[PDB]
C-alpha cells in the first residue's frame, strides 16, 4: 500500500495575442484539480531559441519576481493567479507558461505546465516612415538593405535590366526604435545591372547599379 | 556567481530506431538534482526524468521508461541524456534544468530531430556584405549582413560580437527559409559611425560544425 495526494494539475493559461510596446501584459491562470490555497504556482517564459526563463511565482504567504515591471496575484475563490508585465517590449514575445511546483518538497521537485499563451509584442504605431534603399554586393550575390520604415508593410524586387532576378527572398525584422528594417536577396552576376525597387504606401524608392552610361 | 547550464551541440538529427546523446555542460552548480524536460509543439512542457550526480542515479517520470530515457555522468562533470529507439514522435527541444532555490534555471535546449527520410548535414556557407559609403552617408551608420545558406537542418545560432564587449549586439535575424534540404538565413548588424571603427567578431553554431563555432573576424585593416 501507498499513501498520495488525490490530485491532478490543471492548468490552461489565457490573456495571449499581439500587443502593441509600452502595453501592460495580462494573464490568467485557471487552476483545477489540486488544493489551490496550498499551492506554490509561478509563471515562465519560453521563448523558441531561448532557454526557459522564470518571471514570478507566488503562495499564499509571499511572492517575488524577477523585474519590478513584472508581478503576480491570486483569487482564491476562483483558483486563478494572474501575471502583470508594465512596458511591455519585443524582448517579452513568446509563450507565457503557468508552472506549479509537485513533488516531494526538496530538488526533486517537478514544475508541471499548462500548454501556455502565446504573447507577440510589435512596435507601438508612430508616424509613416519611408525606407532608404541600398544595394549591396559580395560576387553573385546582391543584397538590397532597407531601412527604417513604418508600417511593415511593403512590396520589394531585385531585377536586371527589367526581369526579376532568381532566387529572391525578403527577410523583414523589428529595430530597437520601434521601425522595420528589411534585406531582400538575390543572384545575379557581379556584372550585371540590378535595380532593388520598394512600395511603400504608395510611394516607389529604389537604387540601381548601373552596367551603361 | 549564478547558476548556469550549457546544450551543445544545437541540434541532434537522426533516422528512426536510432540513439540519440545530449549535452548538459552544468557551471557553479548549486544542486545535485539535474532535470530534463522536454517541449514539442502545442503540448505542455513536461519533464522526463531526474538524475542525481552524486547518486550518479536517473529517476524517469511517470510515462517514462529507463529503457527509453536515461541519465548518467560524462567528461567534465557534464550529465549527458540519452533517448533510445528514436521515433519521429520524439522530436522536440529537449531542455535540462537545475533548481536554485525557489527558482528553476533552464537550459538552451537542444533540438532533437527525428524523421524518417534519407538526410545529409549540410554546414551554413557565408556571405558577408559590408557597410556601403552611401549607406554612411545617407545615415551616420553602417549595416554588416551575413547570409548563411544552404545548410540542413533548420537549426542554427548566430550573434555579433564586438572587441571587448562579450553581451551579443542587437542584431537583426529574419527568419530560417527554404525547405527539402537546404536551409537559409541572413541575420545583419546597423551600428553607429563610431563603432565603424571598432572590430567585431561574427559567430554561428550549426550541427554540422558539431559544438565548437564558426567565428569571424571584421577589422578595418
Ligand atoms: C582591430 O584589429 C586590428 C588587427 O587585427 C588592429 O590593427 C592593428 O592596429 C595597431 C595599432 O593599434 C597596429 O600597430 C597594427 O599594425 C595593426 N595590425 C593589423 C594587422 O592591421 C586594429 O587596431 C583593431 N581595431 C581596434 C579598434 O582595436
Ligand atoms: C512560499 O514561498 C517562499 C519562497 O520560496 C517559501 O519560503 C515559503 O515557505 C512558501 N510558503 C508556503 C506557505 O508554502
Amino acid at each position: 500500500l501507498t499513501v498520495l495526494p488525490l490530485e491532478k494539475t490543471l492548468l490552461t493559461e489565457s490573456g495571449g495575442g499581439t500587443y502593441q510596446a509600452g502595453k501592460t501584459l495580462s494573464l490568467k491562470c485557471q487552476t483545477s484539480g489540486f488544493q489551490f490555497k496550498t499551492s506554490q504556482l509561478d509563471w515562465y517564459l519560453w521563448t523558441p531559441g531561448h532557454a526557459p526563463l522564470w518571471l514570478t511565482g507566488l503562495n499564499s504567504s509571499s511572492t517575488d519576481a524577477t523585474e519590478g515591471r513584472i508581478t503576480s496575484s491570486r483569487e482564491d475563490n476562483k483558483n486563478q493567479i494572474f501575471l502583470q508585465i508594465e512596458d511591455l517590449g519585443l524582448r517579452d514575445s513568446g509563450q507565457y507558461h503557468c508552472a506549479r511546483r509537485v513533488g516531494n518538497g526538496d530538488d526533486t521537485d517537478k514544475l508541471v505546465f499548462g500548454l501556455g499563451t502565446r504573447v507577440i509584442v510589435e512596435p507601438r504605431p508612430a508616424a509613416p516612415l519611408s525606407p532608404s534603399v541600398f544595394l549591396v554586393r559580395d560576387q553573385d550575390a546582391v543584397a538590397c538593405l532597407i531601412r527604417n520604415f513604418y508600417p511593415k508593410e511593403l512590396h520589394v524586387s531585385l531585377t536586371s535590366s527589367g526581369t526579376l532576378i532568381s532566387a529572391q527572398s525578403l527577410s523583414l525584422a523589428p529595430t530597437a526604435s520601434g521601425t522595420y528594417s528589411a534585406i531582400h536577396i538575390g543572384r545575379v552576376g557581379e556584372n550585371d545591372a540590378i535595380t532593388c525597387s520598394v512600395k511603400h504606401l504608395g510611394k516607389e524608392i529604389h537604387m540601381s547599379h548601373q552596367a551603361g552610361s | 556567481t549564478g547558476v548556469a547550464l550549457e546544450q551543445r551541440p544545437i541540434s541532434i538529427t537522426r533516422n528512426a530506431k536510432q540513439s540519440a546523446s545530449l549535452n548538459c555542460k552544468i557551471l557553479n552548480p548549486v544542486s545535485d538534482y539535474v532535470h530534463w524536460y522536454r517541449s514539442q509543439e502545442g503540448r505542455a512542457p513536461e519533464r522526463l526524468l531526474v538524475y542525481s550526480r552524486s547518486k550518479s542515479e536517473s529517476v524517469p517520470d511517470p510515462g517514462f521508461s529507463a529503457d527509453k530515457v536515461r541519465a548518467y555522468k560524462g567528461k567534465d562533470d557534464t550529465c549527458r541524456l540519452i533517448v533510445s529507439d528514436l521515433q519521429v514522435s520524439d522530436s522536440g527541444v529537449y531542455h535540462c534544468a537545475s533548481w536554485d532555490g525557489r527558482v528553476k534555471v533552464f537550459g538552451e535546449g537542444t533540438r532533437l530531430i527525428v524523421t524518417e527520410s534519407a538526410f545529409k548535414k549540410k554546414p551554413p556557407k557565408p556571405i558577408f556584405f559590408l557597410p556601403t559609403s552611401e549607406e554612411i552617408k545617407q545615415k551616420q551608420s553602417g549595416t554588416y549582413i551575413c547570409l548563411l545558406e544552404d545548410f540542413f537542418p533548420n537549426v542554427v545560432k548566430t550573434y555579433w560580437k564586438e572587441d571587448g564587449n562579450s553581451q551579443p549586439l542587437d542584431a537583426q535575424f529574419g527568419p530560417i527559409t527554404g525547405g527539402g534540404n537546404s536551409y537559409s538565413q541572413v541575420s545583419w548588424l546597423t551600428v553607429k559611425e563610431d563603432v565603424l571603427r571598432k572590430n567585431l567578431t561574427y559567430f554561428y553554431q550549426h550541427e554540422d560544425l558539431g559544438m565548437e563555432p564558426k567565428a569571424f573576424s571584421i577589422s578595418s585593416v
